[PDB]
């Protein structure tokens, strides 16, 4: 049977959106790309370079207009007319604004592409933007995170494959099975919140009986995901408080790359 | 000549263009251009030292773990910070791990489908492919059947009319050299490496709260809470957790990786004859056993001009040798200054002027070693082992050369390791070598908990005055990292990353001399200038990592 | 000579088998259980709807069965339509437990009556490789796999710690494979543990863990539903059972159902002992509507061997099966002897040690109108086959090839009614439960899709009144089930009639031999000391004695 | 050399043994095979009847004063043992002879461990826990029904790693897996605290992953790891997460004694 086809395009990315695909067991990266979609443009796992792989473009984007999914990680700089990422030597704003004239649906994986990340934080050297916000006229599903969980993208494209529409959405566009809720909302560790049961420094006695991390800068009270339940790697217990360091809100705008480590968070 | 053009170069991290130009089919000159920034060392000025780590973490996400280790480490040098050492037995783990998934990787989904042919595969029997392997491999996923399963998987994949990630690949090109056979053992490794690699990320992530990008670092140490009675932290069950996961790496890593890397060896000895791209390499000894940053289980030294016998040993993170020779220069890279410097000195002040062949090209800066072009990376870890008679290392050569032996009648002197395939050999070389730091840490850690050290983490004072600076050195998996901060009144005043890829694939420098990926190249034959597989396979071999390289 | 082999072990529970030996062969056997909990009166008095929590610990081996029956009970005292999804997820967990019971059966539980590790030392590991061209196409049966198994044997002998292994049957003159074949065994059955854990992954996955499951209810079960939500049972988690559903079916039919084959190529005179019973009983299972019913796997009662005259139950409520069932404890540890229908069944202890001729379990005897029955994967296959189920016969028919293959024979429907014939009759249900995974996983897709996330429907339990309920369950050892009454809105009687208690029960009220003493006469033993032969015909049935007795 | 472990079951389910067989680290090939000598485990061994008797004898004799004895199940006393009897004898005085040369005991499970569903209601059997039977002893309790494995092998491997039992609360339970109530470490303190409770199974609230206290769920009252260790090593399964409450199986005088639905007393 013909597989559903989808165009990933990387902009001002660390690679670290396409790597959780490594981690994914469900599906896992071999059974993704063999069974669940066509991946007819990667540039990090594609056999072809150069000239061969924009035919490969060009001809997916001709083959299945109408019926790709568009993924895009990393920021886009739109300072300086764009050449702040330059493939094939053009702007690669020009590659994804071509490539969502023909989408079926677009996904911006990571906190880069969903609301700028890391790339356009501070003084933003490259004027980076999101996906959203070069695709004004297109609705973009947010798939926010440094990575986020491999699962938060991969079970909202088989949404898409398997019922033929997108998983509900936040106002943030946002996948409300990943981040309908704050961390803090449900994070183990309330109890010890909740009880004046903090870690102070990390090493200290409340730090190793595995108490709140509030008090470390813990951006669970302002950060939405799904970190504390479905948390990171499927081998269980694994998410940044349960191995003992804050929520540092990466997947929040405002929030991560913003706030220092150590800053308190407001609680509502 | 003609002048040819490979943009983007794929199965790599980031964006690379490569120029060459071409005499009589075979490359002359070429041009390495790293084609998109991003001002990482910019985005952290002006921040607490303390914050640095989470956020020069997202330079890259292939080499996850590694600038957020340097990091911290740089910041423990300007503070005069000696850290806990279950703390460094837990970094030590993370890297460790790390760089197995990494080289893994590199191999078989960046690397393997240059000189791995699938059209081949399916005309491969795969009883013979078995049969290849007996007395060369004790794999036990090496099996008639196995590679049957495998072989239907691309027959149904080229049957479906979407060849996806392997559409226009080079199949027939005339540089593919294996037979039907080995093409298909190769693919079924490409796949059974998946497996290795996965396993290798969950030991980073048990201790480093998940990856990509941890979450368990500090300047000081590290997050994660000792305590064998302890519950939700980390206690014996964790431990043992981790360790379920470092036993599954080894028989993959020696009796698969291993063998591959001889085996392609063994159908392409060209391919040691060409690629070498400089005379001269640094690496830095890692994984530091002490509890004053050192008595690492790595050597590191320079070699200059490919002399082993003269070699200078690097054994501290501190070396003002090492330290007072690193430079960056502009000149033919998008920054305004072009005069090298010294990293705690350095600027980085964009300036793109679009493409000129003799002026700026690539957003990579151009690093020198007291004026010189080095090579970093696994060929350069592995000479400099060799250099200090690191037996391990040698004794682990020998058994890819013993492979490559038997399959070609020939053995390997240390002159065709400066090559396309020494380098692959370093890095594989390596992979099997942190095996050995994965158990040794591990048992480390526990022993050490048993004596009743639960330490973990030295909380930092940073004086609200004055100016400091502090170097942060690991050798990463593609080679020798350095972080630089200052600080001054009590924050980032500069930050300079200098990468591994920055010294491997920079641009001609501030005296116009040319960097490892750019000399590698010339002398390459191309076969077909349209379909440069040549090209690429040197290029593939540094392992180019360019969100690394820029930044 | 009289022998007594107590414990049996490689069995769930506490089980004593005695026989008497005339000339070299079992003339007379009695099975025994030897631990009672009283199960079923540490469950009375309480409110329906706790029972299955309870009961569940009837036994950890067949985990979620007995749950699953008790909630079924309470359903049809109460008159509850279960919800079609609830089937759904219950149906899953039921087949991908029993996919874990069959396998450790197998390998874990049998495989070392037929195989000699010691043997398997002597073995070219590139021979034993070479035996199963043709045979398989597992992708795990290398020479270098094979060596590896070798070498860790090896290991463990050279140790002097043989551990589980010491004092094993070794050289016994029973053991007829060649060191290939041994070795190849071992391999399996060290391969066979990655198979079952992840059978069980999908159960943890809807059950909230295993060993014994927490997410069922009286009215369906407690899973919610919510392909947008946050916590619960959404598109991520169902792709992550499914992830684990594919990976059962491989070993299953290229390991486990080749193994079942080559074992009796080896030893084919186990097809022509080991007959228990004339008479047979299964129940359907794994409902499809919303109504209780519409099974995938039929089930039907044949009488004195006659599959072409047996009766079809295509329903829980049939009466005629309802009626059918009672118990006796004659020759059991209890007061009251006479067959009781368990609706008015007693559990009375009445220990008086060992007889003979009078009392010497804690196991009842159970006949279905008066005669004795065999349950479990020998019946179910017999049942199906009558029923003219296409997919049995074809799995039945890939055994048999094999076998063909490898012997130049083949095998007769009346080589079935064997020690031999039961093995195989568990090995094609562990094949045929892989298209129920899939086929159920599917349905809950699909039914999503169409918008329904329904799983509960809360009951109400009249204060007043009797109301009785059965609940049945075709069980990975057999038909199961579950007899409660309530009154006064608690439970006034709870009987569990479980499928080791038809087999493995004594002497009935009219001293008929049930199905594990019959089938052991006859049975040849070379010595008495070590009878390999005996053990060999009562791991065929996988005795359950926790199930057995409760 | 590897450690040797004695198990002997009493008025098991089998649930208790069957835990090992979810494990990862160590699986139960890796346990038997690498980390202990399992001298004697009547579900797994090759030798039955009177040659696993011998095993038994000359593992008790071979390693006095070296192993570790397990039981699982509760141990019958009423009517003078009858109510399980292996090889003709009392299991207790099985497990009393066992005791006499064990280095360490274990009793793993609730029913070991405090009697648990088989000397629940009216106790039928006088079941009782395997400190009653053994009073001069310290026995390491690792309740649940069944306990993740984990509980269990993490206690043997500090045993056998660093030569001591880990740290005990005041029921011999291990601390790091029984150290707090499963409410003061659970993932839906939050909705308890906002009050957004599920009132029936497949309701609005139920089907948001909201607090499970109204539905019965002991967790207020029952110390255990199930909310951080969880269970099978997938990920985010427990019987809370899955959709249901805690129902106390841990706890002495919770699990088999109140009804699912009834309510915790909360501290
Ligand atoms: S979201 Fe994070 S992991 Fe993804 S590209 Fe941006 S920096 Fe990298
Ligand atoms: S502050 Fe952080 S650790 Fe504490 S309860 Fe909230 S999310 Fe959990
Ligand atoms: S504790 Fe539970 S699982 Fe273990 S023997 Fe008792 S009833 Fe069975
Ligand atoms: S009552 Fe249960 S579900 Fe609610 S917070 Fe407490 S332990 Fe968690
Ligand atoms: N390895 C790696 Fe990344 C590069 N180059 C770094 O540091
Ligand atoms: N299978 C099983 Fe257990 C028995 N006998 C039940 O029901
Ligand atoms: S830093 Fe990110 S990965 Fe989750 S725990 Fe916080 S949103
Ligand atoms: S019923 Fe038992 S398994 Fe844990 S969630 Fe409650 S203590
Ligand atoms: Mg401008
Ligand atoms: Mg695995
Ligand atoms: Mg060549
Ligand atoms: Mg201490
Ligand atoms: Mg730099
Ligand atoms: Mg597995
Ligand atoms: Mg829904
Ligand atoms: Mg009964
Ligand atoms: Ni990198
Ligand atoms: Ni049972």
């Amino acid at each position: 049977p013909q597989r559903p086809p989808v165009i990933w395009i990387g902009a001002q990315e660390c690679t670290g959106c396409t790597e959780s695909l490594l981690r994914a067991t469900h599906p896992t990266v071999e059974n993704l790309v063999l069974e669940t979609i066509s991946l007819e443009y990667h540039e990090v796992l594609s056999a072809a370079f150069g000239h061969q792989v924009e035919e490969n473009k060009h001809n997916a984007l001709e083959k299945y207009k109408g019926q790709y999914v568009l993924v895009v990680d990393g920021s886009i700089p739109l300072k300086d007319n764009g050449i702040y990422c330059m493939v094939a030597g053009e702007p690669i704003v020009d590659h994804i604004r071509k490539a969502a004239e023909g989408a079926a649906a677009i996904i911006a994986i990571g906190s880069c592409s969903a609301w700028g990340g890391v790339a356009a934080a501070g003084v933003n050297p490259t004027g980076a933007v999101s996906l959203q916000e070069v695709l004004p006229g297109k609705t973009v599903i947010n798939i926010p995170g440094c990575p986020p969980n491999p699962h938060n993208f991969l079970a909202t494209v088989a949404h898409i494959i398997t019922y033929g529409k997108p998983p509900k959405l936040d106002d943030k566009n946002r996948p409300t099975f990943a981040y309908g809720r704050l961390i803090h909302e449900h994070c183990e560790r309330r109890p010890h919140f909740d009880a004046g049961r903090f870690a102070k420094e990390f090493g200290d006695e409340g730090h190793r009986e595995g108490w709140c991390l509030y008090h470390l800068g813990c951006k669970g009270p302002e950060t939405y995901g799904n970190c504390s339940t479905l948390q990171f790697c499927d081998v269980g217990g694994v998410w940044p408080v349960a191995i003992g360091h804050p929520c540092y809100g990466c997947n929040e705008e405002g929030i991560g790359f913003h706030k220092g480590i150590h800053q308190l968070a407001n609680v509502e | 000549s003609q002048r040819i053009t490979i943009d983007p170069v794929t199965r790599i991290e980031g964006h690379l263009r490569i120029d060459c130009e071409i005499e009589n089919g075979v490359v002359s000159k070429a041009w390495a251009s790293g084609t998109m920034w991003r001002g990482m060392e910019e985005i952290v000025k002006n921040r607490d030292p303390r914050d640095a780590w989470m956020i020069v973490q997202r330079i890259c996400g292939v080499c996850t773990t590694t600038h957020a280790l340097s990091s911290v480490r740089a910041a423990e040098s300007a503070l005069n910070i000696d850290v806990p050492v279950n703390a460094q037995y837990i970094r030590n783990i993370i890297l460790a791990a790390h760089t197995t998934h990494d080289h893994i990787v590199h191999f078989y989904q960046l690397s393997a489908l240059d000189w791995v042919d699938i059209t081949s595969a399916l005309q491969a029997d795969p009883t013979k492919a078995s049969e290849m392997l007996k007395g060369v491999s004790t794999w036990h996923l090496n099996s008639p059947e196995e590679f049957t399963k495998v072989q239907n998987k691309i027959k149904d994949l080229v049957a479906s009319g979407q060849l996806g990630i392997f559409a226009n690949g080079y199949w027939g090109h005339p540089a593919m050299k294996l037979p039907p056979e080995v093409n298909l053992i190769a693919v079924a490794h490409y796949l059974q490496a998946l497996e290795c690699q996965r396993d290798a990320n969950r030991v980073v992530a048990l201790l480093g709260g998940k990856t990509p990008h941890i979450q368990n670092l500090a300047v000081g140490g590290v997050a994660n809470p000792i305590n064998l009675d302890g519950l939700g932290v980390l206690n014996l069950e964790r431990l043992m957790y981790i360790k379920s996961f470092i036993d599954k790496l080894s028989d993959f890593v020696e009796q698969v990786y291993k063998v591959d890397t001889a085996v392609i060896a063994a159908f392409y000895p060209e391919w040691l004859t060409r690629g070498k791209g400089a005379v001269n390499y640094l690496s830095v000894p890692e994984f530091p056993t002490d509890s004053k940053n050192g008595s690492f289980l790595f050597p590191g030294g320079y070699i200059e001009n490919a002399d082993l016998s003269s070699y200078r040993p690097i054994t501290s993170h501190s070396d003002e040798y090492l330290i007072k020779g690193i430079q960056e220069s502009a000149k033919h890279s998008w920054y305004k200054d072009e005069a090298p410097q010294a990293p705690w000195e350095g600027t980085t002040i964009p300036a793109y002027d679009g493409w000129s062949d003799d002026g700026k090209y690539s957003w990579v800066k151009s690093p020198t070693f007291y004026g010189k072009t080095v090579e970093v990376g696994p060929l350069a870890n592995m000479l400099v082992k060799l250099a200090a008679g690191r037996e391990s290392t040698q004794n682990k050569l020998n058994e890819i050369v013993a492979i490559y032996q038997k399959l070609t009648g020939n053995t390997l002197e240390v002159a065709q390791l400066h090559s396309t395939l020494g380098r692959i050999i370093g890095r594989t070389v390596h992979c099997c070598e942190l095996q050995d730091i994965l158990q040794n840490q591990y048992s480390a850690l526990i022993t050490n908990i048993g004596k009743g050290d639960h330490t973990t983490f030295v909380k930092p004072n940073i004086p609200a005055t004055g100016e400091f600076k502090g170097v942060g050195f690991l050798e990463a998996p593609r080679g020798m990292l350095s972080h630089w901060m200052v600080i001054k009144d009590g924050i980032i005043s500069n930050y300079q990353a200098v990468v591994p890829s920055t010294w491997n694939s920079g641009p001609r420098n501030f005296n116009d001399d040319v960097g490892p990926y750019e000399q590698s190249l010339v002398g390459t034959p191309v076969a077909d200038p349209n379909k440069p597989l040549e090209v690429v396979r040197t290029i593939h071999s540094f392992d180019p990592c360019m969100a690394c390289a820029v930044h």
